[PDB]
RNA sequence: CGCCGUUCCGAAGGGACGGGCGAUGGCCUCCGUUGCCCUCAGCCGAUCGAAAGGGAGUCGGGUUCAGAUCCCCGAAUCCG
RNA sequence: CCCGGUGAGGCGGGGGGGCGAGCCGGGCUCUCGCUUCUGGCGCCAAGCGCCCGGCCGGCCGGGCGCGACCCGCUCCGGGG
């Protein structure tokens, strides 16, 4: 094995990977994030009920570490209500304003007279 | 009493050259098989002004003998020279301008 | 046999002494200013000093500059009485060997 | 175009279809074919006089 | 029957020419630090004029007598950690129902016999990290009258007991038959190490140049010598 | 305490195609996976530094008491 | 110990090849070892030798040496 280059290059060893004999903590922490703790309660402003009437969404107060993912998804376990879009927004006072707009034959105004506000 | 203009200019910061838009250190091209046994030929690919220098600038450009590459140079542009022209370098290298020989 | 070690290392002005202090002082010389040696180099004075050849003791090898303490002040300037100018002649408190 | 819009476009619109296309000018093509083949000419010539010397000496 | 079309395409490495093939450069590489450590300490093993007393392990035990020292030292190898509990075995059924001559390791034990004369043979490694353990061996063993000898490596040295590295090996006592080989080992020993070591402590070693800057030391004094031999007539 | 230093006293790449060996999941056909060697590999220095530098890709109309190239409608567009 | 350079890339001897001074095909002094008309291309092997591996001397597919002289103790130099 003759050496082509001038330049000594550190040789690569093998890696092995973590068999440890005791996981350090004893339990997986639980999702504290729950679809629950995602969503906080709706507004019931003449802006957002102008929206839930016209523009057929609803406006929640989110959790402010949510994606528009977690949204969705937890909208489509709390409510059982396939989703358009949403539009997030972190108010002033601190809390993430959330516009859910629903698809297209789901009537906002009637998953909201459902779930109670209305 | 303040440390004199004379001595401030040791700290820097202040004194430092403006190297911002220059091209690079105008070195001779590194001795090697060839330039010390043979010569090795080269063209001029431009002669560019550098600033805060009043000479100008050469790239010569060879290619190496031991991979498949073209290398740069920046030479000091000698008096005649014009691009396109060829310059030897190393020991057989003829006598001629521009043509860099111990 | 460790007493033949002994009073071999106190003819430290010998030739074969001074051979073997200067290849390793010019070894020791290439490598970092501290790093662990695999085994004490002198194991006579090493039990002397309480190494027992058992896991978990340790030699690492530590050089040190030489010379005394410049005090750390401005170009001159110490600004104080004439009887603290001193600068360059002081030395440090600590000996070399406690410092490495 | 922009340097970053040439992923949209297609390889006909960004290259002309010769040798060296849409990376030379054809100029500089006709003008570089023609000295390769002048230089191994002249190389080809100086090859025969080389033996042509080593013969009679 | 040959082809027309597999055309012979030599290439020429001359200088500007053709790019240099993919050559043999195990000279010219950077190495790294340990390793340029120590293969400029070798050197400083040649440049330096070691003194006869770390030179004295330079000369060596050869490759023929190297052979037969080992094989009457395999014959009284310490025993294993498993023949340890076997014969506490056969030591406990004999309760139920003398110790061997062996060979004998380690500096601090083999230097306590030889003061005490107890030795009939040592053999001592020639390469020992820290050599001080073993500088003062040579004198004491000439000084004693025990019959000495060095040999080439404390790891193969360190095989005849079960352990990584040895230092040195004693021989106290051998059975009666190995007693002849014994005696046929330490005449040629004797007559290599112990007689001659008026020139072993004198001989210096070291202190020769590297062949680079001795062949233009020898081209210069060839062009010396040829000036007197051509300028005579 | 730390300071100097940014390629300088360094074994500084954990990557890729192909091949051989080995395992795996399924139209176990044929691709994909990861384990081991073989082959190949330059770089130039971790990282940070611009809401005015570089930087692909959205426009019209409607709408609020306060938001619109962001919401509604209608037309597009980039990247994967 | 210091300095400069480089991806520490062909260093020192020895051998092998060609030109000229010479003695009468054989030993020495020498030197060279392949690039100067042009703003082109130039790697990732051709070739010869040796072996092996599957299907039927014939298809298929691998490896080793030469090509690309041998031997060496500092990477080369410059200081010291
Ligand atoms: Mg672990
Ligand atoms: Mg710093
Ligand atoms: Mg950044
Ligand atoms: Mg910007």
């Amino acid at each position: 094995k003759i050496r082509t280059s001038p330049t000594f290059r550190r040789p690569k060893t093998l890696r092995l990977r973590r068999q440890p004999k005791y996981p350090r903590k004893s339990a997986p922490r639980r999702n504290k994030l729950d679809h629950y703790a995602i969503i906080k309660f709706p507004l019931t402003t003449e802006s957002a009920m102008k929206k839930i009437e016209d523009n057929n969404t609803l406006v929640f107060i989110v959790d402010v570490k949510a994606n528009k993912h977690q949204i969705k998804q937890a909208v489509k376990k709390l409510y059982d209500i396939d989703v358009a879009k949403v539009n997030t927004l972190i108010r002033p006072d601190g809390e993430k304003k959330a516009y859910v707009r629903l698809a297209p034959d789901y009537d906002a105004l009637d998953v909201a007279n459902k779930i109670g506000i209305i | 009493g303040r440390v004199i203009r004379g001595q401030r200019k040791g700290a820097g910061s202040v004194f430092r050259a403006h190297v911002k838009h220059r091209k690079g250190a105008a070195r001779l091209r590194a001795v090697d098989f060839a330039e010390r046994h043979g010569y090795i030929k080269g063209i001029v690919k431009d002669i560019i002004h550098d600033p805060g220098r009043g000479a100008p600038l050469a790239k010569v450009v060879f290619r190496d003998p031991y991979r498949f590459k073209k290398r740069t140079e920046l030479f000091i542009a000698a008096e005649g020279i014009h691009t396109g022209q060829f310059v030897y370098c190393g020991k057989k290298a003829q006598l001629n301008i521009g043509n860099v020989l111990p | 046999g460790y007493k033949y070690i002994q009073e071999l290392w106190r003819k430290k002005q010998s030739d074969v002494m001074r051979f073997l202090l200067r290849v390793r002082c010019w070894q020791y010389r290439q490598l970092s200013a501290l790093h662990r040696a695999p085994r004490p180099t002198r194991p006579d004075k090493a039990r002397r000093l309480g190494y027992k050849a058992k896991q978990g003791y340790v030699i690492y090898r530590i050089r040190v500059r030489r010379g005394g303490r410049k005090r750390p002040v401005p170009k001159g300037a110490t600004y104080g009485k004439p009887v603290h100018h001193g600068v360059n002649q002081l030395k440090f408190a600590r000996s070399l060997q406690s410092v490495a | 175009v922009r340097p970053k819009v040439l992923m949209r476009l297609s390889k006909t619109k960004k290259h002309v279809s010769r040798a060296y296309g849409g990376s030379m000018c054809a100029k500089c093509v006709r003008d570089r074919i023609k000295r390769a083949f002048l230089i191994e000419e002249q190389k080809i010539v100086v090859k025969v006089l080389k033996a042509q010397a080593q013969s009679q000496k | 029957v040959v082809n027309p079309l597999f055309e012979k395409r030599p290439k020429n490495f001359g200088i500007g020419q053709d790019i240099q093939p993919k050559r043999d450069l195990t000279r010219f590489v950077k190495w790294p630090r340990y390793i340029r450590l120590q293969r400029q300490r070798a050197i400083l093993y040649k440049r330096l004029k070691v003194p006869p007393a770390i030179n004295q392990f330079t000369q060596v035990l050869d490759r023929q007598t190297a052979t037969q020292l080992l094989k009457l030292a395999h014959k009284y190898r310490p025993e294993t950690k498993q023949e340890k509990k076997q014969r506490l075995l056969a030591r406990a059924e004999k309760k139920a129902a003398k110790r061997p001559p062996v060979l004998r390791a380690g500096v601090n034990t083999v230097t306590t016999l030889v003061e005490n004369k107890k030795a009939q043979l040592v053999v001592i490694a020639h390469d020992v990290d820290p050599i001080e353990l073993v500088v003062f061996l040579p004198a004491l063993c000439r000084k004693m009258g025990v019959p000495y000898c060095i040999l080439k490596g404390k790891a193969r040295l360190g095989r005849l007991v079960h352990r990584k590295t040895c230092t040195t090996v004693a021989f106290t006592q051998v059975n009666s038959e190995d007693k002849g080989a014994l005696a046929k080992l330490v005449e040629a020993i004797r007559t290599n190490y112990n007689d001659r070591y008026d020139e072993i402590r004198r001989h210096w070693g070291g202190n020769v140049l590297g062949p680079k800057s001795v062949a233009r030391i020898a081209k210069l004094e060839k062009a010396k010598a040829k000036e007197l031999a051509t300028k005579l007539g």
